[PDB]
């Protein structure tokens, strides 16, 4: 299924994922696709920072759902 | 040396500000501008968290977390650098971005990059046909020869380094005008 990952800085990323995918897997997809390393990713959905070990299914994330991507990298 | 190049040397930890100022070639950015950019980014994140209810456990736990955009040592984030660049019509992306990489651009033909090494921001940019390192931790601007540039940016692969390419027409400055032909 298809979900959307909207950053705070303009870009919305369109991913192909499955409900049994873990947040960990999704972050790895985002790395594959966008080159953003998992460590620099904070993912938010419906008011909750998503935990790596749980699944999209666990969070009730469905087709056309929109997640939010906060990037974590500081300097200095 | 290299006096016609604008080079803001490192005051303590204000490296984001020197990085941006050195890229744009002047005193473009001040501490208040960047703190406000971070505060608004913080508020944007809070709004996304409030989607769950400002009374929920998750929301309240979040308010007890440090900012991801301006920490208590005064470090600014990639999101703040991003938004400061938008002021000037500039976009920024991980140099290792797979869509960008497919373009097949020779890095020698870009105009500016921003690097993050061990939590320090520095700029590398081109004036005329010449690449310079504009790192605030440096006595002064230093040439980087074309044969070296790509290899320099490839430090990405190290855990220590993150390398960004800044796309768009940079504002005009005396250094470009002097070094062009
Ligand atoms: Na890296």
């Amino acid at each position: 299924m298809q979900i959307f990952v909207k950053t705070l800085t303009g870009k919305t990323i369109t991913l192909e994922v499955e409900p049994s995918d873990t947040i960990e897997n999704v972050k790895a997809k985002i790395q594959d696709k966008e080159g953003i390393p998992p460590d620099q990713q904070r993912l938010i959905f419906a008011g909750k920072q998503l935990e790596d070990g749980r699944t999209l299914s666990d969070y009730n994330i469905q087709k056309e759902s929109t997640l939010h991507l906060v990037l974590r990298l500081r300097g200095x | 040396g290299m006096d016609f190049i604008f080079h803001e040397k490192q005051e303590g930890f204000l490296c984001a500000q020197h990085c941006l100022n050195n890229l744009l070639q002047g005193e473009y950015f001040s501490p208040v501008e960047l703190a406000s950019i971070a505060h608004q980014l913080d508020e944007e994140e809070r709004m996304r968290m409030a989607e769950g209810g400002v009374t929920s456990e998750e929301y309240l736990a979040f308010l007890q977390q440090p900012s991801e955009n301006m920490d208590d040592t005064g470090f600014f984030s990639i999101q703040v650098i991003s938004n400061a660049l938008k002021f000037w019509g500039l976009e920024i992306i991980h140099f290792n971005n797979p869509e960008y990489q497919k373009l097949g651009i020779d890095p020698i033909n870009e105009r500016s990059f921003i690097c993050n090494y061990k939590q320090h921001w520095f700029t590398i940019r081109k004036f005329g046909k010449h690449w310079f390192n504009l790192n605030s931790l440096l006595a002064g601007p230093e040439l980087i020869s074309d044969t070296c540039l790509a290899n320099f940016l490839a430090r990405l692969q190290q855990q220590a380094y993150s390398v960004f390419v800044v796309k768009g027409d940079l504002p005009d400055c005396e250094a470009d005008q002097l070094l062009q032909i």
